[PDB]
Protein backbone atom coordinates (compact mmCIF):
# COMPACT_ATOMS: atom_id res chain seq x y z
CA UNK A 1 0.00 0.00 0.00
CA UNK A 2 3.08 2.21 0.87
CA UNK A 3 4.36 1.48 -2.69
CA UNK A 4 1.21 1.98 -4.16
CA UNK A 5 0.87 5.71 -2.90
CA UNK A 6 4.43 6.83 -3.89
CA UNK A 7 3.46 5.54 -7.14
CA UNK A 8 0.40 7.73 -7.37
CA UNK A 9 2.11 10.61 -5.34
CA UNK A 10 4.91 10.37 -7.71
CA UNK A 11 3.48 13.01 -10.04
CA UNK A 12 3.00 15.13 -6.94
CA UNK A 13 6.35 14.79 -6.19
CA UNK A 14 7.39 15.82 -9.22
CA UNK A 15 5.44 18.94 -9.23
CA UNK A 16 6.44 20.03 -6.37
CA UNK A 17 10.15 19.73 -7.33
CA UNK A 18 9.50 22.06 -10.61
CA UNK A 19 7.63 24.04 -7.80
CA UNK A 20 10.85 24.26 -5.87
CA UNK A 21 13.41 25.11 -8.43
CA UNK A 22 11.07 27.44 -9.97
CA UNK A 23 11.02 29.00 -6.72
CA UNK A 24 14.04 31.11 -7.11
CA UNK A 25 13.47 32.52 -10.44
CA UNK A 26 9.54 33.67 -8.98
CA UNK A 27 11.50 35.32 -6.18
CA UNK A 28 14.16 36.73 -8.40
CA UNK A 29 11.46 38.43 -11.01
CA UNK A 30 8.79 39.24 -8.28
CA UNK A 31 10.05 42.59 -8.00
CA UNK A 32 9.64 43.32 -11.61
CA UNK A 33 6.28 41.50 -12.01
CA UNK A 34 4.97 43.71 -9.06
CA UNK A 35 6.14 46.89 -10.70
CA UNK A 36 4.71 46.00 -14.31
CA UNK A 37 0.97 45.38 -12.32
CA UNK A 38 1.52 48.10 -9.90
CA UNK A 39 2.21 50.35 -13.77
CA UNK A 40 -0.87 48.55 -15.17
CA UNK A 41 -3.65 49.48 -12.54
CA UNK A 42 -2.43 52.76 -12.51
CA UNK A 43 -1.46 54.32 -15.70
CA UNK A 44 -3.28 51.28 -18.58
CA UNK A 45 -6.84 51.99 -17.70
CA UNK A 46 -7.03 54.56 -20.53
CA UNK A 47 -5.25 53.25 -23.07
CA UNK A 48 -5.69 51.25 -25.78
CA UNK A 49 -4.20 47.79 -26.97
CA UNK A 50 -1.46 49.25 -29.05
CA UNK A 51 -0.51 52.27 -26.61
CA UNK A 52 -0.56 48.93 -23.80
CA UNK A 53 1.92 46.89 -26.38
CA UNK A 54 3.71 50.11 -26.85
CA UNK A 55 4.60 50.80 -23.03
CA UNK A 56 5.30 47.24 -22.30
CA UNK A 57 8.11 48.14 -24.95
CA UNK A 58 9.39 50.90 -22.64
CA UNK A 59 8.64 49.55 -19.32
CA UNK A 60 10.53 46.13 -20.02
CA UNK A 61 13.53 48.28 -21.78
CA UNK A 62 13.44 50.38 -18.42
CA UNK A 63 13.26 46.88 -16.06
CA UNK A 64 16.48 45.42 -18.38
CA UNK A 65 18.29 48.49 -18.28
CA UNK A 66 18.14 49.18 -14.20
CA UNK A 67 19.02 45.26 -13.76
CA UNK A 68 15.61 44.16 -12.21
CA UNK A 69 14.69 40.81 -13.69
CA UNK A 70 11.03 40.17 -14.75
CA UNK A 71 9.01 37.04 -16.01
CA UNK A 72 9.50 36.64 -19.80
CA UNK A 73 6.14 35.22 -20.44
CA UNK A 74 4.50 37.36 -17.99
CA UNK A 75 0.74 38.78 -18.33
CA UNK A 76 -1.74 40.41 -16.55
CA UNK A 77 -4.74 38.41 -16.80
CA UNK A 78 -2.25 35.34 -15.86
CA UNK A 79 -0.78 37.47 -12.65
CA UNK A 80 -3.81 39.20 -11.08
CA UNK A 81 -6.94 37.42 -12.51
CA UNK A 82 -7.91 33.98 -10.69
CA UNK A 83 -10.05 31.71 -12.73
CA UNK A 84 -12.62 32.03 -10.07
CA UNK A 85 -13.10 35.71 -10.36
CA UNK A 86 -12.24 35.16 -14.33
CA UNK A 87 -15.48 32.83 -14.35
CA UNK A 88 -17.82 35.06 -12.16
CA UNK A 89 -16.80 38.43 -14.18
CA UNK A 90 -18.01 35.85 -17.89
CA UNK A 91 -20.73 34.67 -16.38
CA UNK A 92 -21.86 38.33 -14.56
CA UNK A 93 -21.80 39.31 -18.36
CA UNK A 94 -18.54 40.36 -18.91
CA UNK A 95 -17.17 39.64 -22.72
CA UNK A 96 -14.53 37.53 -23.21
CA UNK A 97 -11.87 40.10 -24.84
CA UNK A 98 -8.86 40.05 -22.76
CA UNK A 99 -8.45 43.52 -23.24
CA UNK A 100 -12.30 43.46 -21.36
CA UNK A 101 -10.42 41.39 -18.88
CA UNK A 102 -7.89 43.78 -18.12
CA UNK A 103 -9.91 46.66 -17.91
CA UNK A 104 -12.26 44.79 -15.33
CA UNK A 105 -9.04 43.45 -13.67
CA UNK A 106 -8.07 47.23 -13.03
CA UNK A 107 -11.66 48.14 -12.36
CA UNK A 108 -11.72 45.70 -9.45
CA UNK A 109 -8.58 45.99 -8.03
CA UNK A 110 -8.52 49.71 -7.52
CA UNK A 111 -9.78 50.17 -3.70
CA UNK A 112 -8.59 52.97 -3.26
CA UNK A 113 -9.24 55.22 -6.30
CA UNK A 114 -12.78 55.74 -7.47
CA UNK A 115 -13.09 54.06 -10.84
CA UNK A 116 -14.22 55.82 -13.74
CA UNK A 117 -16.12 53.78 -16.48
CA UNK A 118 -16.22 54.86 -20.07
CA UNK A 119 -18.67 52.28 -21.42
CA UNK A 120 -20.57 53.75 -24.72
CA UNK A 121 -22.68 50.49 -25.15
CA UNK A 122 -23.86 50.96 -21.49
CA UNK A 123 -22.52 46.82 -20.79
CA UNK A 124 -20.91 47.58 -17.81
CA UNK A 125 -22.98 49.13 -15.70
CA UNK A 126 -25.27 45.74 -16.18
CA UNK A 127 -22.07 44.21 -15.50
CA UNK A 128 -21.48 44.73 -12.27
CA UNK A 129 -25.10 45.52 -10.99
CA UNK A 130 -25.05 41.66 -11.85
CA UNK A 131 -22.17 41.24 -10.14
CA UNK A 132 -22.90 43.09 -6.64
CA UNK A 133 -26.58 41.58 -6.77
CA UNK A 134 -28.98 43.64 -4.93
CA UNK B 1 23.95 56.50 -6.06
CA UNK B 2 22.64 52.83 -6.32
CA UNK B 3 23.81 49.97 -3.69
CA UNK B 4 20.60 48.59 -2.86
CA UNK B 5 17.61 47.41 -5.46
CA UNK B 6 15.08 50.35 -4.05
CA UNK B 7 17.18 53.26 -5.92
CA UNK B 8 16.71 51.20 -9.23
CA UNK B 9 13.00 50.44 -8.65
CA UNK B 10 12.84 54.38 -7.81
CA UNK B 11 14.56 54.97 -10.90
CA UNK B 12 11.86 52.69 -13.11
CA UNK B 13 8.90 54.63 -11.82
CA UNK B 14 10.60 58.44 -12.45
CA UNK B 15 11.49 57.35 -15.65
CA UNK B 16 8.31 55.62 -16.80
CA UNK B 17 6.56 58.80 -14.95
CA UNK B 18 8.75 60.72 -17.56
CA UNK B 19 8.48 58.69 -20.87
CA UNK B 20 4.55 58.47 -20.07
CA UNK B 21 3.82 62.19 -19.46
CA UNK B 22 6.26 63.02 -22.38
CA UNK B 23 4.48 60.64 -24.91
CA UNK B 24 1.20 62.37 -24.21
CA UNK B 25 2.47 65.46 -25.37
CA UNK B 26 0.98 67.86 -22.45
CA UNK B 27 4.00 69.91 -23.28
CA UNK B 28 4.57 73.00 -21.26
CA UNK B 29 1.32 72.09 -19.54
CA UNK B 30 1.74 70.67 -15.76
CA UNK B 31 2.12 67.01 -14.74
CA UNK B 32 -0.15 65.22 -11.55
CA UNK B 33 2.05 63.33 -9.68
CA UNK B 34 -0.88 61.54 -8.77
CA UNK B 35 -0.20 58.22 -11.05
CA UNK B 36 3.30 58.28 -9.43
CA UNK B 37 1.81 58.09 -6.36
CA UNK B 38 -0.85 55.81 -7.19
CA UNK B 39 1.94 53.43 -8.78
CA UNK B 40 3.68 53.95 -5.41
CA UNK B 41 0.87 52.67 -2.99
CA UNK B 42 0.02 50.10 -5.51
CA UNK B 43 3.54 48.69 -5.43
CA UNK B 44 4.09 48.59 -1.66
CA UNK B 45 0.70 47.14 -0.82
CA UNK B 46 1.29 44.34 -4.12
CA UNK B 47 4.81 43.33 -3.25
CA UNK B 48 4.00 43.12 0.68
CA UNK B 49 0.59 40.91 -0.49
CA UNK B 50 3.00 39.21 -3.16
CA UNK B 51 5.88 38.35 -0.98
CA UNK B 52 3.57 36.88 1.54
CA UNK B 53 1.32 34.80 -0.79
CA UNK B 54 5.08 33.12 -1.65
CA UNK B 55 6.07 32.78 1.35
CA UNK B 56 3.03 30.93 2.49
CA UNK B 57 3.34 28.72 -1.00
CA UNK B 58 6.93 28.08 -0.15
CA UNK B 59 6.09 27.14 3.35
CA UNK B 60 3.45 24.73 2.19
CA UNK B 61 5.50 23.11 -0.60
CA UNK B 62 8.43 22.83 2.18
CA UNK B 63 6.22 21.06 4.50
CA UNK B 64 4.83 18.58 1.72
CA UNK B 65 8.33 17.90 0.45
CA UNK B 66 9.25 17.13 4.24
CA UNK B 67 6.55 14.99 4.64
CA UNK B 68 7.39 12.79 1.59
CA UNK B 69 11.14 12.61 2.60
CA UNK B 70 9.90 11.37 6.10
CA UNK B 71 7.42 8.40 4.46
CA UNK B 72 10.41 7.61 2.03
CA UNK B 73 12.58 7.07 5.13
CA UNK B 74 10.02 4.90 6.92
CA UNK B 75 9.54 2.85 3.40
CA UNK B 76 13.06 2.46 3.32
CA UNK B 77 13.46 1.52 6.77
CA UNK B 78 10.46 -0.70 6.77
CA UNK C 1 -8.84 20.38 -10.19
CA UNK C 2 -7.56 23.34 -8.84
CA UNK C 3 -9.72 23.36 -6.25
CA UNK C 4 -9.19 19.52 -5.81
CA UNK C 5 -5.38 20.16 -5.54
CA UNK C 6 -5.85 22.73 -3.11
CA UNK C 7 -7.38 20.87 -1.22
CA UNK C 8 -5.23 18.05 -1.48
CA UNK C 9 -2.43 19.95 -0.28
CA UNK C 10 -4.19 21.30 2.26
CA UNK C 11 -5.31 17.87 3.78
CA UNK C 12 -1.72 16.10 3.48
CA UNK C 13 -0.23 19.24 5.22
CA UNK C 14 -2.85 19.91 7.63
CA UNK C 15 -1.94 15.66 8.82
CA UNK C 16 -9.11 7.70 7.82
CA UNK C 17 -6.91 10.37 5.80
CA UNK C 18 -5.49 7.89 3.38
CA UNK C 19 -8.63 6.23 2.00
CA UNK C 20 -9.60 10.88 1.74
CA UNK C 21 -6.38 11.16 -0.32
CA UNK C 22 -7.55 8.61 -2.59
CA UNK C 23 -10.90 9.45 -3.21
CA UNK C 24 -9.24 13.21 -3.91
CA UNK C 25 -7.55 11.20 -6.55
CA UNK C 26 -9.72 9.27 -7.51
CA UNK C 27 -11.87 12.35 -8.55
CA UNK C 28 -9.05 14.34 -9.90
CA UNK C 29 -8.18 11.51 -12.44
CA UNK C 30 -11.70 10.70 -13.57
CA UNK C 31 -11.80 15.04 -14.29
CA UNK C 32 -8.78 14.64 -16.08
CA UNK C 33 -10.58 12.02 -18.23
CA UNK C 34 -13.54 13.97 -18.55
CA UNK C 35 -11.54 16.97 -20.17
CA UNK C 36 -9.37 14.28 -22.29
CA UNK C 37 -12.95 13.41 -23.84
CA UNK C 38 -13.93 16.52 -24.16
CA UNK C 39 -11.18 18.49 -25.31
CA UNK C 40 -12.37 16.65 -28.69
CA UNK C 41 -14.17 19.27 -30.31
CA UNK C 42 -11.73 21.48 -31.18
CA UNK C 43 -10.99 20.59 -35.00
CA UNK C 44 -14.80 21.61 -35.51
CA UNK C 45 -14.74 24.46 -34.17
CA UNK C 46 -11.15 25.22 -35.81
CA UNK C 47 -12.35 23.81 -39.26
CA UNK C 48 -15.91 26.30 -38.92
CA UNK C 49 -13.44 29.21 -37.47
CA UNK C 50 -11.20 28.59 -41.00
CA UNK C 51 -14.14 29.01 -42.81
CA UNK C 52 -15.59 32.26 -41.35
CA UNK C 53 -12.68 33.55 -41.26
CA UNK C 54 -12.74 35.62 -44.77
CA UNK C 55 -16.11 37.22 -43.77
CA UNK C 56 -15.24 38.26 -39.92
CA UNK C 57 -12.35 39.59 -41.65
CA UNK C 58 -14.31 41.36 -44.54
CA UNK C 59 -16.89 42.72 -41.42
CA UNK C 60 -13.85 44.08 -39.41
CA UNK C 61 -12.70 46.39 -42.74
CA UNK C 62 -16.16 47.50 -43.21
CA UNK C 63 -16.69 48.72 -39.76
CA UNK C 64 -13.25 50.33 -39.82
CA UNK C 65 -14.11 52.21 -43.00
CA UNK C 66 -17.58 53.34 -41.38
CA UNK C 67 -15.50 54.48 -38.54
CA UNK C 68 -13.17 56.72 -40.67
CA UNK C 69 -16.59 57.80 -42.10
CA UNK C 70 -17.65 58.62 -38.62
CA UNK C 71 -14.61 60.81 -37.40
CA UNK C 72 -15.15 63.27 -40.37
CA UNK C 73 -18.67 64.40 -39.66
CA UNK C 74 -20.49 63.85 -36.08
CA UNK C 75 -23.39 62.67 -38.04
CA UNK C 76 -21.50 59.48 -39.68
CA UNK C 77 -20.44 57.76 -36.49
CA UNK C 78 -21.96 53.93 -35.87
CA UNK C 79 -21.44 51.47 -33.02
CA UNK C 80 -21.37 48.10 -33.08
CA UNK C 81 -24.61 47.31 -32.14
CA UNK C 82 -26.04 48.41 -35.20
CA UNK C 83 -23.69 46.67 -37.29
CA UNK C 84 -24.66 43.68 -35.31
CA UNK C 85 -28.09 44.18 -36.17
CA UNK C 86 -27.98 44.50 -39.30
CA UNK C 87 -25.72 41.49 -39.79
CA UNK C 88 -28.78 39.57 -37.94
CA UNK C 89 -30.99 40.76 -40.40
CA UNK C 90 -28.91 39.61 -43.22
CA UNK C 91 -30.33 35.96 -42.42
CA UNK C 92 -34.00 37.07 -41.28
CA UNK C 93 -33.70 38.36 -45.06
CA UNK C 94 -21.11 29.19 -52.93
CA UNK C 95 -22.11 29.83 -49.11
CA UNK C 96 -19.74 31.81 -47.93
CA UNK C 97 -19.33 34.23 -50.81
CA UNK C 98 -23.31 34.46 -50.26
CA UNK C 99 -23.62 35.28 -47.16
CA UNK C 100 -20.59 38.13 -47.50
CA UNK C 101 -22.28 39.21 -50.38
CA UNK C 102 -25.71 39.09 -48.45
CA UNK C 103 -23.58 41.16 -45.95
CA UNK C 104 -22.24 44.14 -48.64
CA UNK C 105 -25.48 44.47 -50.27
CA UNK C 106 -27.42 44.62 -46.45
CA UNK C 107 -24.90 47.24 -45.01
CA UNK C 108 -24.73 49.64 -47.74
CA UNK C 109 -28.62 49.68 -47.80
CA UNK C 110 -28.70 50.48 -43.88
CA UNK C 111 -25.63 52.80 -44.00
CA UNK C 112 -25.46 54.23 -47.26
CA UNK C 113 -29.08 56.28 -45.70
CA UNK C 114 -26.86 58.22 -43.44
CA UNK C 115 -24.68 60.34 -45.06
CA UNK C 116 -25.11 63.02 -48.25
CA UNK C 117 -24.63 61.97 -51.78
CA UNK C 118 -20.66 62.65 -51.57
CA UNK C 119 -20.10 60.09 -49.06
CA UNK C 120 -22.70 57.57 -50.68
CA UNK C 121 -20.40 57.51 -53.92
CA UNK C 122 -17.13 57.23 -51.70
CA UNK C 123 -18.73 54.65 -49.66
CA UNK C 124 -19.96 52.76 -52.90
CA UNK C 125 -16.56 52.65 -54.90
CA UNK C 126 -14.98 52.14 -51.39
CA UNK C 127 -17.02 48.75 -50.52
CA UNK C 128 -17.21 47.75 -54.38
CA UNK C 129 -12.82 48.16 -53.84
CA UNK C 130 -12.95 45.83 -51.03
CA UNK C 131 -15.23 43.11 -52.26
CA UNK C 132 -13.52 42.72 -56.04
CA UNK C 133 -10.19 43.15 -54.72
CA UNK C 134 -10.21 40.18 -52.64
CA UNK C 135 -12.70 37.92 -54.96
CA UNK C 136 -10.93 39.19 -58.48
CA UNK C 137 -7.32 39.05 -59.83
CA UNK C 138 -4.58 41.46 -59.30
CA UNK C 139 -4.44 42.58 -62.89
CA UNK C 140 -8.59 43.37 -61.53
CA UNK C 141 -7.29 45.11 -58.79
CA UNK C 142 -4.51 47.24 -60.26
CA UNK C 143 -7.01 47.91 -63.15
CA UNK C 144 -9.46 49.36 -60.77
CA UNK C 145 -7.08 50.96 -58.90
CA UNK C 146 -5.29 53.21 -61.76
CA UNK C 147 -8.83 53.82 -63.41
CA UNK C 148 -9.42 55.43 -59.98
CA UNK C 149 -6.45 57.22 -60.41
CA UNK C 150 -7.22 58.78 -63.40
CA UNK C 151 -10.09 60.38 -62.40
CA UNK C 152 -8.41 61.75 -59.30
CA UNK C 153 -5.66 62.72 -61.59
CA UNK C 154 -2.90 61.32 -59.38
CA UNK C 155 -1.72 58.36 -61.80
CA UNK C 156 -1.99 58.20 -65.28
CA UNK C 157 -2.00 55.08 -67.20
CA UNK C 158 -4.31 52.75 -69.31
CA UNK C 159 -4.96 49.54 -67.87
CA UNK C 160 -3.69 46.37 -69.69
CA UNK C 161 -7.67 44.66 -70.27
CA UNK C 162 -8.04 40.97 -71.15
CA UNK C 163 -12.41 42.84 -68.09
CA UNK C 164 -15.97 42.68 -69.86
CA UNK C 165 -17.70 44.79 -66.88
CA UNK C 166 -14.67 47.22 -67.19
CA UNK C 167 -15.49 48.35 -70.52
CA UNK C 168 -18.48 50.70 -69.71
CA UNK C 169 -16.34 52.32 -66.70
CA UNK C 170 -13.52 53.07 -69.34
CA UNK C 171 -15.91 54.04 -71.86
CA UNK C 172 -17.00 56.55 -68.90
CA UNK C 173 -13.67 57.62 -68.22
CA UNK C 174 -12.65 57.99 -72.05
CA UNK C 175 -16.23 59.80 -72.68
CA UNK C 176 -15.57 62.28 -69.58
CA UNK C 177 -18.92 61.05 -67.82
CA UNK C 178 -17.60 61.46 -64.50
CA UNK C 179 -20.63 61.11 -62.79
CA UNK C 180 -21.87 58.01 -64.50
Amino acid sequence: RSISLVKSLTFEKERWLNTTKQFSKTSQELIGNCIISSIYETYFGHLNERERGDMLVILKRLLGKFAVKYDVNYRFIDYLVTLDEKMKWLECGLDKNDYFLENMSIVMNSQDAVPFLLDPSSHMITVISNYYGN
Amino acid sequence: PIQTIRDAVVNILIHFDRNFYQKMKVGVNPRSPGYFIDGLRALVKLVTAKYQDLQENQRFVNVGLEKLNESVLKVNEL
Amino acid sequence: LKNLEKRLLEELNNSELMVTLNNLKKEAMNIEKKLSESEEFFPQFDNLVEEYSIIGKHSVKIFSMLEKFGQFHWFYGISIGQFLSCFKRVFIKTRVDEILWLLYQEVYCQFSTALDKKFKMIMAMTMFCLYKFDIESEQYKEAVLTMIGVLSESSDGVPKLTNDDLRYLWDYVTTKSYIS
